[PDB]
């Protein structure tokens, strides 16, 4: 219990939730709160999302 | 006298041996607003308070304040 | 100062809230069906399941707000209608005001809407309990049962037509429609393997009573060809027909609203059903039966002694209260509490259309909220501690203080402290029963509020207190904001509904 | 007392700590359950104030 | 399980990249490879996990405006019930 | 952009505006309707002069007109109502209202500012205003809200914050209660306050949340609050260095406020609310050690008994409501006599209405007062911490039945069941508790059984029917029981939570203050000659009735219970303090180290000692005040609102030789028992022969001293 | 409108994330985020209250 600290306020929390071990895949830790009342991903208003890479490659190809 | 102190987990929101540095200002900002709320409640309730007559006062039976029976 | 504007606003709001819900459901269903070839979740952030969850939640919530407004309009309308009828005494004058329907939307099923206080209370219970249960079932719906996100919207539409119709046949059909969605939820959403048998028990036990009510409806319709629910004033049933109808109606609706001995299905289903659907079942689905029983028995004239029915209700109360002690399973204990409260409510309806109906309605509301609170607490305990048994769970307060506090305050509210609609309903029922049969009232109060209360409190106190030394690596953290605010809202309603206008109570 | 230890020096005196709820303070999910319940509370309170009180 | 995307674009996640450092020299033949991502969450100073950390006046203003609207609405309603354009305050009010 | 320039300009504008207001007021008085003839004169020069010299008035009027226009627009927008009185255009409205200056006719800036300043002036508040309107409510709400908010916000208020906040609130509450205690008890002041229409309880009924601050209410309220103040001050030392001191303090405050609400209840609904609240908070206090399940068993025992009492009280209230369509306490008290003749048709018997109602009330009262049979929970309730035990057992939890009887006395005066049951059960409980306490070996158990005995005596006093005697007994018992509980709590804390005095010995030196405080408190508690606590038992025996059928058993039990006080007091005091050292060697050695010798040395808390001292002083003063009010030749107690006169005061004012000599029997019984507990040897000692010799000397000297005093002078 | 605006504005993430987003939020954007939901809900409630309150009665006199 003393070590237990899922959030990073008292014990620092890696952005990568866990440290992967050899012979195992890298999976996110199960969150403490598993509520599924989540919206679709939100983006800033007037967010630029044009496929610049594809446009540049097509322009180069001509 | 008391029990020996033991570690309490940081993540757990419990009151074991909790002491706040800013307790003075916390008390100041928790007492006076509560006093004002109670003052408002008190002045609201005083409108519906009843007291018996004073030492030198008698209730006139025919005065409106005197109790009145139902008239069928 | 009452004017026709309020009348038409009330009628328009009541009529249009139903179509608001129906259009929301229709659009959501069209999107769900035509967005994917196979109607199952795509396990990615861009799934339509998020949109459907959003649409269902905030259609129910916005319709609940509109229902608040429409219910207030109805209260004003009914009060002023009674005043208009009562006030004028001149023989030449008579209140004959005729309203013309709007030209925008049609009347669903070509029926003119009629609304009553009990029906709107039932509809409000539907909204709130459905909101709580849908919030609960998020963790249960996953990748093949997402189609059941619309179950509560379907329930709301069925209940809306059920409470806003003056037709006996439509009334009965709406009552009988509730079986399929509930059975499907229990069958496909329940984690436990015993839910498969629990669903069959639920179906058979409820369908026996449904057949009884169907026989009663057939008796009424075949004898009286009317269906308007008000032409029964001009037709009188003989003594034999009336006694048969009341017996069939009482037994059939008591199969649904659990009465002794017909609560085996309820216990099984509550134990083995989803924790989120148990809330909806206990809170609402057992009170449609009470509403239907009230309507039918107040419409029919009955010249029989109700002692047998009162005895059945009191026996159910006594049985549930005595059995409360022997349950180490919190969910089964709450189920027995639900049986007790429902039997008391049903007893409140055993004197025809007397003043007992007011206490019955208030007790139905308080029981809905209290059962929702209790089942939600059991849900939280089971989800964070992976067990809902008293032997495996102990010392909840010392690891999850908020959950323990919620349990303690739930017990206090269940005890029936003054300042709560629970206390008000108990006061109504016991005040009537004291004059009806004082010794029976004493026995009922003693049993329910001492023996059953002690049995109920033993398990909850033992779970809340103690010392959780076992499995220290797996202990949970605390309630979430969602759970905390749900508990707070239940407490807030139970406390503040006592200030509702006393005209209707 | 004989050997009382001051708070500034006692290493086991706790200052206010712990997480109020189980929600992660730094969560990237666009979760709306809390907002929905807060909206329900606020609208109920507003309806009482603007339709029923008085 | 959870399928939402961690890397949001509405704002940049607070982080500290100095708490954990990855070894890049002096390895042995038995030591495991280091880790690529070593950033940790950094909370804003003065953040108190034991309360709501709410510093906005929106809720208070909304509640106060609702109460004020309720007061004025009740005033108008009482005037209408008494059949007057405005309340007729009496010269003396007694307990009741 | 200079602050000094802004302030100077503002001051100049204020002076100019005030001068213009005075000038306009004078001109308006002179020219009530003709002022316009000169103000709005067509002459351009005069118009310019007026505008220039009344610019502050004109600008103020323009601002007022704009504000009024916007306010009217807002009201119309919000309420869909009417227009701005009329449909005046913006330009016409603003010009008209700005030109109009009659709005300043009665307005003076200096007068208005002075009125605003004097509005908050506190010099004005007077005793007469306080007497007209009770400030007890303001302070009680302060205490209640402080406790609730402190419970909710524990992290904000640390140990010190919680202590100081609740201390301030409780001190203010106690001071206000003390101020009103004098008026209510003697000056015939009582208040009936109503907060609002609480709930609807029938088709058209609605009970209001009302409080009744009468003599009956204040007698319990002031006692509970006075005991609670010092228990609160003492708790911070008793629970010193404990993980959870704030929780205990807040539980104590919660129980205090619950009991205060119960005692000062205006109707049966508020009474029932307070009943359930004291039950719940007592449960929490008993179950304070939530980690242990052994404590939970005692808590659950108390909870079950409390729920049974709640059932009885609820059923009685339902019967009252069914009979009379009213729940007001005063109305019920003044109406019950009309319905006395009524009966209730139950299952197969026709029970008298008064008898059944009084039966349920007495049952609940016995359960909550721990009478014989229903007292089983009280010994187990001692698992609570000593402050909680003292508060519950002194005047808070165990006096609820006494309060019920005192408040509903008009009902029980016409109750055959009450007449038969109160004296018998009271005397049996008195005897049982006294003897068990005498034979007890644990301090808290001894105090609990003594509390049971004193509750039995209170029941018997109420049976005698002198409410003044009942109140005096209640006050004496509560104060001294609380003080003794605090003393034994200090003793137990020193002895390391071992409450049995078989492991206590020679504590007089280690706890000097506790020894002397316990001596005083115990001699007062156990009714002993030449002490403040002798008169309560004397008055009880004065008032005891003799028409009972079971009078032999009642009187014998009363005598045995009364004498039993001496044994338990002596055993507790002597065994704790002056007996041979029986405790573990560590208890004494850890405190006998020379390093500890200091001006600060003590085994208790200075705050605890001061709290106990002040409690004893205030208890003495209050008991003396009550004795003067009631037992004096001039009767100055306030009205009790009861028309039943018992004639018991006749044997207090003009006792006869028969009764005067009868009391001597009990006096000499107590004397012989004192001699036994003092001079009786149970163990061999070096002082056996000298002890017998001292007894002989005392007997002979007593005889000779009596001879000289009576005859030889 | 009010419900959806409130949800979308106050459903961006945890407390820290929401606070940082609102801090980076422009002045006018903050004003709308605070005012839109309240204004919509309040207007709805006021329109509801208007119907029950029959102020527009011609008998107002005396
Ligand atoms: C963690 C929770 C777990 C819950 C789940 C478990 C549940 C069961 C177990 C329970 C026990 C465990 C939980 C308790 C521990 C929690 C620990 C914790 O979280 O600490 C942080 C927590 C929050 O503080 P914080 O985190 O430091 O800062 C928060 C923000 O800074 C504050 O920001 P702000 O300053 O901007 O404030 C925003 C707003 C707060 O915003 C809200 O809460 C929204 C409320 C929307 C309405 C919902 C219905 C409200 C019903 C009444 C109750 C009001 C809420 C108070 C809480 C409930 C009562 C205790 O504040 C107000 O303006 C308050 C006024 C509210 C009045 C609204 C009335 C609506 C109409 C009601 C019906 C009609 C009434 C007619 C009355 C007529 C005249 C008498 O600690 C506290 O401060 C506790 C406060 C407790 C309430 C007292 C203060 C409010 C008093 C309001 C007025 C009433 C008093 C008398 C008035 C007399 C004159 C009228
Ligand atoms: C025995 C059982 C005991 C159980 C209980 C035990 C004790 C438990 C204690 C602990 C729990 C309770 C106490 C703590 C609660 C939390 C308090 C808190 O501070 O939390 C922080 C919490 C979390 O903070 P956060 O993460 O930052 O979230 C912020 C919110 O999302 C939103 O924040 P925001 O800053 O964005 O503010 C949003 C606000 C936005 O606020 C505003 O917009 C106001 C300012 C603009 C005014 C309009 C100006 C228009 C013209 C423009 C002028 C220039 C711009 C002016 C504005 C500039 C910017 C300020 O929008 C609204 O609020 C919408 C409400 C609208 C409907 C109602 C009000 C209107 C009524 C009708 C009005 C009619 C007249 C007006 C007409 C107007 C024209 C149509 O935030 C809140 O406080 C939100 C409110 C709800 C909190 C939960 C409340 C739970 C209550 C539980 C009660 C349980 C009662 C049980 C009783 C049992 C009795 C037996
Ligand atoms: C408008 C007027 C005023 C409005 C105010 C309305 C107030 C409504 C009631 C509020 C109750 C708040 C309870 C907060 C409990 C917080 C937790 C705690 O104390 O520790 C729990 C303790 C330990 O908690 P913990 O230390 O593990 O955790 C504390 C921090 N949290 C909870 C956030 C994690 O656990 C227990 O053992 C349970 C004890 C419960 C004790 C409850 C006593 C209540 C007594 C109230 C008396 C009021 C008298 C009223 C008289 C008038 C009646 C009409
Ligand atoms: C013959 C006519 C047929 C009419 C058919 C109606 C078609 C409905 C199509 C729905 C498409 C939903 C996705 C739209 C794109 C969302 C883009 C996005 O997320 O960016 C954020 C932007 C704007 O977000 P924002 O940050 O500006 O937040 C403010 C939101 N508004 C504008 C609503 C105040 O889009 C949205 O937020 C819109 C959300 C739409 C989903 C709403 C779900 C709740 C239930 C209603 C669903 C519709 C059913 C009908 C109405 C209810 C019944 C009357
Ligand atoms: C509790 C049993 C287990 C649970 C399953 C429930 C099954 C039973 C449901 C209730 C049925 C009604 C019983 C009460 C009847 C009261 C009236 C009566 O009969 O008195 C004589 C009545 C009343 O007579 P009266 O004396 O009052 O007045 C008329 C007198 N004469 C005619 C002389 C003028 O007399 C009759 O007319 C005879 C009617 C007999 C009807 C019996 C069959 C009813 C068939 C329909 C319901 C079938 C449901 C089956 C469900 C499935 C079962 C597995
Ligand atoms: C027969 C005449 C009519 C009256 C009938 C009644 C006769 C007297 C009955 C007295 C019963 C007293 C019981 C006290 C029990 C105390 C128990 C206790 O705490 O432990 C022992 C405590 C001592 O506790 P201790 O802790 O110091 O040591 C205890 C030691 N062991 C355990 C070994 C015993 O007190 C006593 O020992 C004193 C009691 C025994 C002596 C009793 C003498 C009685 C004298 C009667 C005089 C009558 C005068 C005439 C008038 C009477 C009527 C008006
Ligand atoms: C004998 C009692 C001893 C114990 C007293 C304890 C203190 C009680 C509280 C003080 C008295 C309050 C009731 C006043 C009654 C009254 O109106 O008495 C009347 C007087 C005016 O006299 P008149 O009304 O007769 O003209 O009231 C005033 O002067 C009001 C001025 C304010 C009085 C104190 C208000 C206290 C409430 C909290 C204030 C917080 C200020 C801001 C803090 C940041």
């Amino acid at each position: 219990l003393l070590k237990f600290d899922p959030f990073g306020f008292y014990s620092p929390k890696l952005l990568s939730e866990n440290r992967p071990e050899e012979a195992m895949p890298f999976y996110e830790d199960y969150p403490q709160n598993d509520s599924h009342w989540n919206l679709w991903e939100q983006f800033p208003e007037d967010f630029e999302d044009s496929n610049a890479e594809r446009e540049a490659i097509l322009k180069s190809n001509k | 006298g008391g029990f020996q102190k033991y570690p309490i987990p940081r993540y757990l929101h419990v009151g074991q041996w909790i002491v706040n540095k800013n307790w003075k200002w916390n008390t100041f900002h928790m007492f006076f607003p509560t006093a004002i709320l109670c003052f408002m409640v008190w002045r609201n309730s005083m409108i519906s308070t009843a007291k018996p007559p004073n030492y030198g006062e008698y209730v006139d039976p025919q005065s409106p304040v005197a109790p009145k029976a139902i008239k069928y | 100062m009452f004017n026709l504007n309020t009348i038409y606003l009330s009628r328009i709001f009541i009529e249009f809230n139903f179509y608001f819900l129906f259009f929301l459901f229709l659009i959501s269903s069209i999107i769900f069906y035509f967005s994917k070839i196979i109607s199952i979740q795509n396990l990615n952030q861009n799934s339509v399941f998020n949109f459907l969850k959003l649409a269902n939640i905030f259609g129910i919530l916005i319709s609940f707000f509109i229902h608040i407004i429409s219910f207030w309009f109805y209260c004003i309308y009914s009060y002023n209608l009674s005043l208009n009828i009562f006030s004028d005494i001149n023989l030449y004058n008579s209140n004959s005001i005729e309203l013309l329907n709007n030209s925008l939307l049609p009347n669903y099923f070509k029926s003119n809407i009629t609304i009553d206080f009990f029906g709107l209370i039932l509809l409000t219970l539907a909204y709130i309990v459905g909101f709580v249960s849908i919030l609960a079932l998020d963790t249960r719906l996953y990748w093949k049962n997402i189609k059941y996100i619309f179950s509560f919207t379907i329930f709301l539409l069925i209940v809306y037509v059920y409470v806003t119709v003056s037709n006996i046949l439509l009334f009965f059909m709406c009552y009988e429609l509730l079986l399929i969605p509930s059975f499907l939820i229990v069958y496909f959403v329940s984690p436990s393997r015993r839910a498969i048998q629990a669903s069959l028990y639920f179906v058979i036990w409820t369908q026996l009573g449904s057949l009884l009510v169907l026989i009663a409806i057939s008796y009424i319709i075949s004898i009286t060809n009317t269906y308007e629910f008000n032409d029964l004033k001009y037709f009188n049933f003989t003594n034999s027909e009336s006694t048969i109808i009341i017996f069939l109606i009482f037994l059939g609706f008591g199969f649904k609203a659990p009465i002794w001995p017909f609560h085996y299905w309820l216990t099984k289903t509550h134990v083995e059903a989803p924790s989120g659907f148990s809330i909806y079942l206990s809170g609402f689905l057992v009170k449609t039966a009470l509403y239907g029983f009230y309507k039918f028995n107040t419409s029919i004239f009955i010249d029989i002694d109700s002692s047998i029915f009162i005895a059945i209700c009191i026996m159910g109360v006594v049985d549930s209260s005595l059995k409360m002690w022997g349950q180490t399973d919190l969910k089964k204990l709450v189920a027995y509490g639900t049986i007790q409260e429902m039997n008391i409510i049903y007893l409140a309806f055993c004197w025809g259309d007397s003043c007992a109906i007011l206490g019955g309605i208030l007790f139905s509301a308080t029981h809905a909220f209290l059962s929702a609170l209790m089942f939600f607490l059991v849900d939280c305990i089971y989800r964070r501690y992976h067990t809902r048994s008293l032997v495996e769970v102990n010392g909840i307060l010392h690891i999850t203080p908020n959950l323990g506090l919620s349990i303690l305050f739930m017990l206090v509210f269940f005890s029936g402290i003054p300042g709560t609609i629970k206390f008000i309903s108990e006061f109504y029922i016991f005040s009537g029963l004291l004059e009806a049969s004082p010794f029976i009232c004493f026995i009922l109060m003693l049993v329910a509020n001492v023996l059953g209360l002690i049995g109920f409190s033993k398990s909850w106190f033992n779970a809340t207190f103690g010392m959780p030394k076992k499995n220290t690596k797996y202990l949970p953290m605390d309630l979430s904001f969602k759970e905390s605010y749900i508990i707070l809202y239940c407490f807030f309603f139970l406390f503040i509904f006592s200030y509702f206008s006393s005209i209707f109570f | 007392d004989a050997y009382y230890h001051d708070d500034t020096h006692e290493g086991l005196m706790n200052e206010p700590h712990g997480y109020l709820t189980m929600d992660d303070p730094m969560d990237l999910r666009p979760n709306y359950e809390k907002s929905a319940l807060e909206l329900l509370f606020l609208v109920s309170g507003g309806a009482i104030l603007a339709l029923m009180l008085g | 399980r959870q399928n939402f995307a961690k890397n949001i674009t509405t704002t940049d996640i607070p982080k500290d990249s100095h708490h954990f450092a990855a070894k890049r020299s002096g390895f042995t033949q038995t030591e495991q490879a280091p880790f690529a991502y070593n950033d940790v969450y950094q909370y804003p100073k003065d953040y108190k996990p034991w309360n709501y950390n709410y510093k906005g006046n929106g809720v208070l203003l909304a509640l106060f405006l609702g109460s004020a609207f309720s007061l004025v609405a009740y005033e108008r309603s009482y005037a209408s019930k008494t059949g007057r354009y405005q309340r007729k305050v009496q010269q003396n009010y007694y307990q009741i | 952009f200079n602050s000094i320039l802004f302030l100077l300009f503002f001051i100049v504008n204020l002076y100019w505006f005030n001068s213009g207001l005075i000038f306009f007021n004078s001109v308006y008085k002179i020219h009530h309707d003709a002022w316009t003839l000169i103000f709005q004169t067509d002459s351009i020069l005069n118009k310019l002069k007026i505008y220039f010299f009344l610019l502050p008035l004109y600008i103020s009027s323009f601002i007022h007109s704009i504000s009024t226009w916007y306010y009217n627009y807002i009201l119309n927008f919000l309420l869909f109502s009417e227009n701005l009185n009329t449909n005046t255009n913006f330009v016409d409205y603003i010009t008209y209202n700005t030109l109009l200056l009659s709005k300043f006719e009665d307005f003076n800036l200096f007068v208005y500012i002075k009125t605003l300043l004097i509005t908050f002036d506190i010099r004005q508040i007077n005793l007469d205003f306080l007497n007209e309107y009770p400030i007890i409510l303001l302070t009680g709400l302060l205490f209640l809200f402080t406790t609730i908010f402190s419970l909710i916000c524990l992290s904000y208020l640390g140990l010190y914050g919680v202590f100081i906040l609740n201390l301030a609130s409780i001190l203010l509450f106690w001071l206000s209660m003390l101020y009103y205690f004098n008026l209510i008890v003697s000056e015939n002041y009582y208040y009936y306050i109503s907060l609002g229409k609480w709930m609807y309880l029938s088709n058209g009924f609605r009970v209001s949340f009302d409080l009744l601050i009468d003599l009956t209410s204040i007698s319990f309220s002031f006692l509970t609050l006075t005991i609670g103040v010092f228990v609160y001050i003492y708790t911070f030392s008793y629970f010193r260095y404990e993980p959870l001191v704030e929780r205990l303090i807040l539980f104590l405050n919660s129980f205090m406020i619950s009991m205060i609400l119960l005692v000062s209840s205006g109707n049966f609904i508020v009474l029932f609310l307070g009943w359930e609240l004291i039950g719940l908070t007592s449960f929490f206090l008993i179950n304070f050690w939530s980690t242990r399940v052994g404590t939970l068993k005692a808590a659950f025992k108390a909870f079950s008994f409390n729920k049974l009492s709640d059932l009885f009280l609820f059923f009685a209230i339902l019967i009252i409501f069914s009979t009379t369509y009213n729940l007001d306490i005063l109305s019920f008290n003044n109406q019950i006599y009309l319905y006395e003749s009524y009966n209730i048709d139950m299952f197969y018997w026709s029970i008298n209405l008064i008898e059944i109602i009084s039966f349920f009330f007495i049952s609940c009262a016995f359960i909550k007062s721990a009478q014989f049979g229903a007292h089983i929970w009280l010994p187990d309730s001692m698992e609570a911490p000593v402050p909680a035990s003292a508060l519950i057992h002194s005047a808070t939890l165990v006096s609820a039945g006494i309060y019920l009887l005192l408040r509903l006395s008009p009902l029980f005066e016409l109750s055959k069941y009450a007449y038969f049951i109160l004296p018998l059960i009271g005397s049996v409980t008195a005897f049982y508790g006294g003897l068990v306490s005498a034979f007890q070996s644990d301090t808290k158990k001894t105090l609990a059984y003594s509390t049971i005995s004193h509750c039995g005596f209170l029941m018997v006093s109420y049976s005698t029917g002198v409410l003044e005697f009942v109140i005096l007994y209640l006050y004496v018992h509560g104060f001294f029981k609380a003080a003794t509980f605090l003393c034994v709590g200090n003793v137990n804390r020193f002895n390391r939570n071992i409450q049995d005095f078989k492991r206590m010995g020679g504590f007089y030196k280690y706890l000097p203050f506790e020894c002397l405080a316990s001596f005083v408190c115990m001699i007062n508690l156990s009714g002993l000659p030449l002490t403040l606590g002798f008169y309560i038992k004397h008055l009880l025996f004065i008032g005891l009735v003799e028409s009972y059928t079971l009078y032999p058993l009642i009187f014998s039990s009363l005598i045995l219970g009364a004498i039993a006080g001496v044994f338990y007091s002596y055993r507790l005091f002597y065994s704790i303090f002056f007996d041979t050292k029986k405790g573990k060697k560590a208890i004494y050695l850890q405190a006998s180290r020379i390093i500890l010798n200091s001006k600060f040395y003590s085994n208790t808390s200075l705050a605890s000692n001061l709290s106990i001292t002040f409690l004893v002083l205030i208890s003495y003063t209050v008991i003396l005040y009550l004795y003067c009010t009631t037992l004096n030749n001039y009767y100055s107690l306030s009205d009790l609102k009861s028309i039943y006169i018992n004639n018991a005061y006749s044997y207090f004012y003009k006792p006869d030789y028969n009764f005067l000599n009868a009391v001597s029997i009990l006096n000499w019984f107590v004397i012989i028992l004192l001699i036994s507990v003092i001079y009786l040897n149970w163990r061999w000692s070096y002082y056996y022969t000298k002890s017998i010799d001292s007894l002989s000397k005392f007997i002979l000297f007593s005889f000779f001293f009596f001879i000289f005093s009576k005859y030889i002078l | 409108v009010g419900s959806l605006s409130y949800i979308f504005y106050n459903s961006v993430g945890g407390k820290v994330i929401r606070d940082r987003i609102r801090a980076s939020r422009t002045k006018a954007q903050k004003v709308i985020v605070l005012a839109l939901a309240f204004v919509a809900n309040a207007a709805a409630l006021i329109i509801a209250r208007n119907a029950i309150t029959a102020h527009n009665f011609g008998w107002q006199a005396a």
